C-alpha cells in the first residue's frame, strides 16, 4: 500500500475462468469500487497545506517570493 | 583523500608539518597554514565570502565558523592558525547554526533582484544559502538602500547588493596596485566607493568582476545578455600580448 | 544629511587648492614628530581636526588631499578616515557649532527637551547654517554620566586653530539656551 | 588506436574519425565553490553552427555538438583515454591547471616596516 | 575584614584631589606625592614591578578584568630589534562614565608616573596615551602636565635620572565609541580606521606598527606607581581574594545625589548606594532595575540587587557583569523596554560595520525593540528576539557585539511579564477599536 | 517475506560463489552476480519453497562509459507467495 | 498608440513624489499581482528608477 | 500572451526563468541593455509547435 489506501476500505475483485468475460466482470467491479474509493476520499478529506514544508524541493508561494530574499533565491535555484 | 580542487601541498622540509584532525582524519600541514586551508586538504570545503587565496585575510563575513575543542566559541577557520594537534569539527550544530545565522543576517537587507541580477545563475550567495543556509526568514521590517555610482564603461556597480567583504578594496590595494576604492562610513551605513566622482583606470581593474561574490560588481560590456547556464566554456589562451 | 560620497559644488571641488598656513606648519612639524618617520600616517587624525580648525569647522576634499599630501599616502585613506569618524564635519557648518541631542542616560534626567526649542528660535533645520552665517545644530556625543541632561556643546570655529574651543555646558533651560546663543552672537562667552 | 567498438558500436565511419581533446574542465573564475572539479570530459571541438535565416536560431549539422558536455562524462583522464582508445578517436590530453597552497597567516597583514631610514 | 567589605578611610584613598579642591598641576602633584623617589622604582628592575603587580592581584579596571601582572608578563623579554609599546586606553566613550576624565583632569601627573611605571615593567621605549577626542581640555591639560614632566627631567631621555629612556605622547580620536577596543584603538593610533582585528594575533606579539605592545586602561596604569610604594599586601586587603583593590564608581541615574566615588572592591550594591549617594528617589522600594556596570553589561533586578557584591566575580555569577563599574538606578517610573531599545540604538550607531553578525544584528535588534517599545509584536516575537541575541553572540570578531546582545537577553530574562503585557494590552486595543 | 529476512535466508542458503555483493536497505535488496551464474541464480531463486519468485518484472541496462565492464544489466524480481521483491545485477561489457 | 514604444510610454509617467528618503516599489496596488519587492534611496538630484517597473521616485522636500 | 504594466511598460524583465524551466525548449530569449539602462528583452520568440502547453 501508498499513501491512504491502507485507511480506505475496498474489495479486490477475482476472476474464476480467466477468460474475457471475467476480465470485463473485474472491470466494471474494480471502478465500482473506484467510486466507493473517491466516495470515502471526498468525506474523509483533512484540511492542511498541500506541499512539503521543505522549500528546498517545493515551490514557494508567488506572494512570499515576491516578498522574502530567501523565497526568492529558493524560486530562482528551483525553477 | 584528495585536497579539494586537486591544491598542491609544497612541504619545504618534512620536519616542518603539523598535525591536525579535520573531521577525525590524520591530516599533515606545513606550520603556517590556517583551519581552513587544513580543511581544504582534508577535502573539506568552508564555505567563505571575504576570503581569497590571493588577497589579504580579513575576516570579515564569519561565515568559515567551525568549532574547536579548546575554544569557548566558533573560530574563523580563515584567519586561525592550524595548530598540533588541534581536533576541527566542521558539520557539528555548532558550526550550522552559525552559518545559517550569519545566512540569515547576509540575506537582511540585501535586495529582491535576482532575476534582474547578471550574477543570477552564478552567485555565491544564493548558492550558499540554498546550501549551508535555512529555509524561512523572520525578517519583514523595511530594507537599507545605496545609490548607484559610475566607475567607469568597464564595471557597472548595483551597491545595493553589496554584502561588504572588501574583497574589491583589497584587490586594489594589493594587486591592482591603484589605491582608489576603499570602505566609506562606519556601521551598517558603511558603503564601497571611491569618494570623490574617479573612474577605475588600472588595467586589471575588470578583475574586480570576478572578485565580488555578489552582482554588486558586474560587467558592463556584458550586461543583461546571456545567463551563465546557457554558455558554452571553452579553455583557451591570449594572443593579445606575449603573456599567453 | 551625512552622505558618504562627494558632489561637485562650488564650495568645495578638488579643484580649489588649500595649503595649511604660515602660522599652522610649525603644528603640523610637531604633529609629525611625535611618530616615526616611516609612519606618517599615524597622524591623519591630529591633523585632520587641525584643517577642520582652520578651515572654519568643516573639511572640504581640498584639506583632505593636501593632509594626504602632507602624510603621503593616496587619498582614499583620508577619505575613509574623514568619513568614518563623527568629529569630522564634511559638509559647511556654522561659525559656532552648537551640539544639542542627548543619548541614552541623559533623556532619563530630560535631554531632548531642548533642540526644537532653538530650532525655532533660530528659524533653520538641523544641519543648516544662519543666513549670516553664525550657528549650526548638530547631534552630540555625550562624554559623562550626565547629572545635568539638558547639556549642549559649543564648537567654536570664530578664530580658527587659534581660538578653537570646545565646551560642555551643563543644565541649560530650553531658554537658557537661547540666552547663551544671544551671548555667542554678540561675542561674549559664557561661563561653564 | 584499436577502435574496434567503434566499429562494433553502429557510429558511422565519418564520425569515427574526429579528432577529440581529453580534458579536465577548471574552476569558473565567478565562484569560489570547488565542486564541479574532478570530472573529464571529451571535447569534439564541435564548432561548425550558423544562424538560421527565419528566427536567428543557432543551426547546427553536427550529431556530436552537445553529447561530451551533456551525457559523455569520466571519473579520471584513464577512462576517458580508454573510451578514446575503444571508440578509433585521435585523442591529445590537456593536464589541468591545479593550484597551489601557499602558507598565508592574519599576522603578515600587520608587519612592521622597519627602523626609519633615511635613505 | 572578611565579614564586612566596604567603607574607605581617607587615609586608604588612591585617588586623591578627586574632587578638583587642589592644584592638579606639578606643584601638588608633589606636595600630594606624585614623583616620590620613583627613580628607586625604576632601578628595582622590571621583574621585580611584575612581581608586585603579580602578588598585588590587580585585575583590570577597563571591564575586562584581567590580571595586571600577568597581562605585563606576556611582553618580550628580549628585544629582537622591535620597540615595545605601552598604549593608556584614556577613550571612554560608554554612556554614563565619568572616571578616566576625572582622573586626568585632576590627577595627570598620577597617569603620567603610571605610564613610566609600567613602561619599565614591559621593557617599553614609548607611552602613547589615547584620549577621547571630546575631551580637548582635558587634553589640554595632559599636554600642559605633559609639557612640565619634560622640563623636570621626569620623562623623556633618562627619566628620572635613572637611564630609563621613556618617551610620553598623546594621540586622541575623533568621536568613535568603537576606538576603545585594545584593537581598534591600535588601528585608529596607526592612522586607519578604527576597527577591530581578529584575536590569533595578540597585541603582545603584533600590535602597534607590528611590534609588541600592551593596552592598558588609565585606573589600571595611575595606580600602578601607589601600589609599588605603598605597598600591595596593603593593596590586596580590600575587597575579597581573588579580585582586591579599590575601584572608582560613577553613581547615576535615579538616586537622590548622584557622584563619583572610591570604595572597597567588594561594596555592597545597597550599601554603595544608599551611604555615599542618597537613598533611590522614593526609597529603596521605588527601584525597579540597575544597571551595574554600564551599556555593556546585562541587566539586574530588583530582586537580586538584594544582598549583591559589587565584583567582578559576584556580578558575574549573577549573570552580569562589573564592567566599567557606573550604575545606573533606574526607578518604577521608566519604562524598562524604553531604555534597552535606546541601548539598541546606541549600539546599532556605534558599530563599525565590519563584520556580518553586528552590522546587521545591531539594526535587526534596534527595529524589534522599537516594535515592541509600543506593543507592536506578536507574543512569539520574544523568542525571535532571543534567538537573534545567541546569534549575534560568540560570532563577532569583538566584544561590541555581545555588549549589544546583552542587553536585550537581561530585558527578557527579568522583563518578559512587561513584554507581554505591552503586546496583549496594544492588541486589546486593535480589537477594541475596529 | 521481508528484507531482513529474505536477506539472511539468501545468505545462508545461496551457494557462496555466485553472489558477490549482497546490499540490504529500504531501496531494495540486491544481489550482484557475475555473468556466468546468473541463470543458476535464477533458476535456484524460482523454484525454492522459500524463495518462491515466479515473476520477472523487467530486465534494464544501465550505462557506465567509466567502467572497465560498461553495461550494468538490472533484474528486478517479484515474488507474489511472500509478497516480496528482489534485484539482480550483473556486469558486460559491448562485446 | 501603437506607435510610442514601452520605453516612451514610461518615459512619460511623471516621478512619484516621497517625503521620505527610501521608498519601496511593489509594481501593483496589490501586492502579489506585482514584481518583487523594491527599496530604493532617495538620495540624488535625478529622479530614482526602479529596476523592474521603470517608475521613477524623487524626494519631495530635502 | 505577455503582459505589460498599466503604465505601458512591458513586464518581462529578460530574466530567462521562463527559458530554463522550459521543459521542451520552446522559448528563445535575447536581451541587452535598453537606452535608458534597464533589461529588456529584445527578441522573445517560442515555437507553438513545440510548446506543450504545460504552464512552468
Ligand atoms: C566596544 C568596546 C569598547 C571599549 N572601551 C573601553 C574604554 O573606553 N576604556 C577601557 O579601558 N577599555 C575599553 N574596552 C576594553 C578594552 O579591551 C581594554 O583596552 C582592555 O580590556 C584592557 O583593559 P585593562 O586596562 O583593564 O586591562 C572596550 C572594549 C570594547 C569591546
Ligand atoms: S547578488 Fe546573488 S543573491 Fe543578490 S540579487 Fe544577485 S543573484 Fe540574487
Ligand atoms: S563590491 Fe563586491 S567585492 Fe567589493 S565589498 Fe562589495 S561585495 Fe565585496
Ligand atoms: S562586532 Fe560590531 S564593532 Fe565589533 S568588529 Fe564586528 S561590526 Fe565592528
Ligand atoms: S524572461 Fe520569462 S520568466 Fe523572465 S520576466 Fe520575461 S517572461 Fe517572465
Ligand atoms: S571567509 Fe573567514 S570570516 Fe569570511
Ligand atoms: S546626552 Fe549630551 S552630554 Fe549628556
Ligand atoms: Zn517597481
Amino acid at each position: 500500500p501508498y499513501d491512504v489506501y491502507d485507511q480506505l476500505d475496498f474489495d479486490v475483485p477475482v476472476g474464476t475462468r480467466g477468460d474475457c468475460y471475467d476480465r470485463y466482470c473485474i472491470r466494471i467491479e474494480e471502478m465500482r469500487q473506484s467510486l466507493r474509493i473517491i466516495v470515502q476520499c471526498l468525506n474523509q478529506m483533512p484540511s492542511g497545506m498541500i506541499k512539503a514544508d521543505d522549500r528546498k524541493l517545493c515551490p514557494p508561494s508567488r506572494c512570499r517570493m515576491k516578498l522574502s530574499m530567501e523565497s526568492l533565491i529558493h524560486h530562482f535555484e528551483l525553477y | 583523500r584528495n585536497p579539494v580542487g586537486g591544491a598542491r601541498v609544497h612541504f619545504s622540509n618534512p620536519e616542518d608539518a603539523i598535525e591536525v584532525f579535520v573531521d577525525g582524519y590524520a591530516v599533515k600541514v606545513p606550520k603556517g597554514f590556517t583551519v581552513l586551508q587544513a580543511c581544504e586538504v582534508a577535502g573539506v570545503d568552508i564555505p567563505r565570502f571575504c576570503y581569497h587565496s590571493r588577497l589579504s585575510i580579513a575576516g570579515n563575513c564569519r561565515m568559515c565558523l567551525v568549532e574547536v575543542e579548546k575554544s569557548p566559541k566558533p573560530v574563523a577557520s580563515c584567519a586561525m592558525p592550524a595548530l598540533p594537534g588541534m581536533k576541527i569539527k566542521t558539520d557539528t550544530p555548532i558550526a550550522k547554526k552559525a552559518r545559517e545565522g550569519v545566512m540569515e543576517f547576509l540575506l537582511m537587507n540585501h535586495p529582491l533582484d535576482c532575476p534582474i541580477c547578471d550574477q543570477g545563475g552564478e552567485c555565491d550567495l544564493q548558492d550558499q544559502s540554498m546550501a549551508f543556509g535555512s529555509d524561512r526568514g523572520r525578517f519583514t521590517e523595511m530594507k537599507r538602500s545605496v545609490v548607484d555610482k559610475n566607475l567607469g564603461p568597464l564595471v557597472k556597480t548595483v551597491m545595493t547588493r553589496c554584502i561588504q567583504c572588501t574583497r574589491c578594496v583589497r584587490f586594489a590595494s594589493e594587486v591592482a596596485g591603484v589605491q582608489d576604492l576603499g570602505i566609506l562610513g562606519r556601521g551598517s551605513g558603511e558603503e564601497i566607493g571611491t569618494y570623490v566622482e574617479k573612474l577605475m583606470t588600472s588595467e586589471l581593474s575588470g578583475n574586480v568582476i570576478d572578485i565580488c561574490p555578489v552582482g554588486a560588481l558586474t560587467s558592463k560590456p556584458f550586461a543583461f545578455k546571456a545567463r551563465n547556464w546557457e554558455l558554452k566554456a571553452t579553455e583557451t589562451i591570449d594572443v593579445s600580448d606575449a603573456v599567453g | 544629511t551625512a552622505l558618504n560620497y562627494h558632489l561637485d559644488s562650488p564650495d568645495n571641488k578638488p579643484d580649489l587648492p588649500w595649503e595649511f598656513s604660515e602660522a599652522n606648519q610649525s603644528k603640523v612639524k610637531e604633529i609629525l614628530s611625535y611618530y616615526p618617520s616611516n609612519y606618517k600616517q599615524s597622524a591623519v587624525i591630529p591633523l585632520l581636526d587641525l584643517a577642520q580648525q582652520q578651515n572654519g569647522g568643516w573639511l572640504p576634499v581640498s584639506a583632505m588631499n593636501a593632509v594626504a599630501k602632507v602624510i603621503e599616502v593616496a587619498p582614499i585613506r583620508v577619505y575613509e578616515v574623514a568619513t568614518f569618524y563623527s568629529m569630522f564635519n564634511r559638509a559647511k557648518v556654522g561659525k559656532y557649532h552648537l551640539l544639542v541631542c542627548g543619548t541614552t542616560p541623559c533623556m532619563i534626567r530630560g535631554s531632548r527637551d531642548i533642540e526644537s526649542a532653538l530650532l525655532d528660535h533660530l528659524g533653520v533645520k538641523r544641519g543648516e547654517v544662519t543666513k549670516d552665517g553664525l550657528f549650526s545644530v548638530g547631534e552630540m556625543e555625550c562624554m559623562g554620566c550626565c547629572v545635568n541632561a539638558p547639556m549642549i556643546t559649543v564648537a567654536d570655529y570664530s578664530n580658527g586653530s587659534e581660538g578653537y574651543t570646545y565646551n560642555y555646558f551643563e543644565d541649560v533651560t530650553p531658554e537658557k539656551v537661547v540666552e547663551i546663543v544671544e551671548k555667542l552672537r554678540k561675542g561674549e562667552k559664557p561661563p561653564h | 588506436k584499436r577502435g574496434e567498438i567503434g566499429k562494433v558500436s553502429g557510429i558511422p565511419e565519418e564520425h569515427l574519425s574526429r579528432k577529440v581533446i581529453i580534458y579536465s574542465p577548471a574552476r569558473t573564475a565567478t565562484q569560489s565553490g570547488s565542486g564541479k572539479l574532478g570530472k573529464w570530459k571529451i571535447n569534439f571541438v564541435s564548432t561548425l553552427k550558423w544562424e538560421n535565416p527565419l528566427m536567428g536560431w543557432t543551426s547546427t549539422g553536427d550529431p556530436y555538438a552537445n553529447v561530451g558536455d551533456s551525457a559523455l562524462a569520466f571519473d579520471s583522464e584513464e577512462a576517458a583515454k580508454s573510451f578514446a582508445e575503444r571508440h578509433g578517436w585521435d585523442y591529445k590530453v590537456k593536464k589541468p591547471n591545479t593550484p597551489l597552497l601557499k602558507v598565508k597567516s592574519y599576522s603578515d597583514n600587520f608587519k612592521w616596516k622597519g627602523n626609519p631610514q633615511p635613505e | 575584614e572578611k565579614t564586612h567589605f566596604g567603607g574607605l578611610k581617607d587615609e586608604d584613598r588612591i585617588f586623591t584631589n578627586l574632587y578638583g579642591l587642589h592644584d592638579p598641576f606639578l606643584k601638588g602633584a608633589m606636595k600630594r606625592g606624585d614623583w616620590h623617589r620613583t627613580k628607586d622604582l625604576v632601578l628595582k628592575g622590571t621583574d621585580w614591578i611584575v612581581n608586585e603587580m603579580k602578588k598585588s592581584g590587580l585585575r583590570g579596571r577597563g571591564g575586562a578584568g584581567f590580571p595586571s601582572g600577568l597581562k605585563w608578563s606576556f611582553m618580550p623579554k628580549v628585544s629582537d630589534g622591535r620597540p615595545s609599546y605601552l598604549v593608556v586606553n584614556a577613550d571612554e566613550s560608554e554612556p554614563g562614565t565619568c572616571k578616566d576624565r576625572e582622573i586626568m583632569r585632576h590627577d595627570p601627573h598620577k597617569l603620567l608616573e603610571g605610564c613610566l611605571i609600567a613602561g619599565v615593567g614591559m621593557r617599553a621605549s614609548a607611552a602613547y596615551i589615547y584620549i577621547r577626542g571630546e575631551y580637548v581640555n582635558e587634553r589640554l591639560n595632559l599636554e600642559k602636565a605633559r609639557r612640565e614632566a619634560y622640563a623636570a627631567g621626569l620623562l623623556g631621555k633618562n627619566a628620572c635620572g635613572s637611564g630609563y629612556d621613556f618617551e610620553v605622547y598623546i594621540h586622541f580620536g575623533a568621536g568613535a565609541y568603537i576606538c576603545g577596543e585594545e584593537t581598534a584603538l591600535l588601528e585608529s593610533l596607526e592612522g586607519k580606521q578604527g576597527k577591530p582585528r581578529l584575536k590569533p594575533p595578540f597585541p603582545a606579539n603584533a600590535g602597534l606598527y607590528g611590534c609588541p605592545t600592551t593596552v592598558t586602561n588609565v585606573e589600571t596604569v595611575a595606580v600602578s606607581p601607589t601600589i609599588l610604594r605603598r605597598g600591595p599586601e596593603w593593596f590586596s586587603s580590600f575587597g575579597r581574594k581573588n579580585n582586591a583593590g579599590t575601584k572608582l564608581f560613577c553613581i547615576s541615574g535615579h538616586v537622590n545625589k548622584p557622584c563619583t566615588v572610591e570604595e572597597e572592591m567588594s561594596i555592597p550594591l545597597k550599601e554603595l548606594i544608599e551611604r555615599h549617594c542618597g537613598g533611590v528617589r522614593g526609597g529603596w522600594d521605588n527601584l525597579l532595575a540597575i544597571i551595574p556596570g554600564g551599556s555593556s553589561v546585562p541587566l539586574i533586578p530588583k530582586n537580586i540587587c538584594e544582598d549583591v557584591l559589587m565584583d567582578f566575580d559576584a556580578l558575574k555569577a549573577v549573570q552580569s557583569g562589573l564592567g566599567t563599574a557606573a550604575v545606573i538606578v533606574m526607578d518604577k517610573s521608566t519604562d524598562v523596554v524604553d531604555a534597552i531599545a535606546r541601548l539598541s540604538y546606541f549600539y546599532k550607531h556605534e558599530s563599525c560595520g565590519q563584520c556580518t553578525p553586528c552590522r546587521e544584528g545591531t539594526g535587526w535588534l534596534w527595529m524589534i525593540m522599537e516594535r515592541m517599545k509600543v506593543g507592536n509584536a506578536k507574543l512569539e516575537e520574544i523568542d525571535m528576539l532571543q534567538e537573534v541575541t545567541k546569534q549575534i553572540e560568540g560570532h563577532t570578531i569583538c566584544a561590541l557585539g555581545d555588549a549589544a546582545a546583552w542587553p536585550v537577553q537581561g530585558l527578557i530574562r527579568h522583563f518578559r511579564p512587561e513584554l507581554e503585557r505591552r503586546i496583549r494590552e496594544r492588541a486589546e486595543r486593535e480589537l477594541l477599536q475596529a | 517475506m521481508d528484507n531482513q529476512f529474505i536477506f539472511k535466508y539468501s545468505w545462508e542458503t545461496l551457494p557462496k560463489k555466485w553472489v558477490k555483493k549482497m546490499e540490504r536497505s529500504e531501496h531494495g535488496n540486491r544481489f550482484d552476480t557475475n555473468t556466468d551464474y546468473l541463470f543458476q541464480l535464477l533458476c535456484f531463486l524460482k523454484l525454492h519453497t522459500y524463495t518462491r519468485v515466479q515473476v520477472l518484472i523487467d530486465i534494464c541496462g544501465v550505462d557506465y562509459p567509466s567502467r572497465k565492464r560498461r553495461f550494468e544489466v538490472v533484474y528486478n524480481l517479484l515474488s507474489t507467495r511472500y509478497n516480496s521483491r528482489i534485484r539482480v545485477q550483473t556486469s558486460a561489457d559491448e562485446v | 498608440r501603437s506607435k510610442k514604444s514601452p520605453m516612451e510610454l514610461i518615459s512619460e509617467v511623471p516621478p512619484i513624489k516621497v517625503d521620505g528618503r527610501i521608498v519601496a516599489c511593489e509594481g501593483d496596488t496589490n501586492p502579489a499581482l506585482g514584481h518583487p519587492i523594491e527599496f530604493i534611496c532617495l538620495d540624488l538630484n535625478e529622479p530614482a528608477i526602479c529596476k523592474y517597473c521603470g517608475l521613477r521616485y524623487v524626494q519631495d522636500h530635502h | 500572451a505577455l503582459r505589460r504594466y498599466p503604465t505601458g511598460e512591458e513586464r518581462c524583465i529578460a530574466c530567462k526563468l521562463c527559458e530554463a524551466v522550459c521543459p521542451a525548449q520552446a522559448i528563445t530569449i535575447e536581451a541587452e541593455e535598453r537606452e535608458d539602462g534597464s533589461r529588456r528583452t529584445t527578441r522573445y520568440d517560442i515555437d507553438m509547435t513545440k510548446c506543450i502547453y504545460c504552464g512552468f
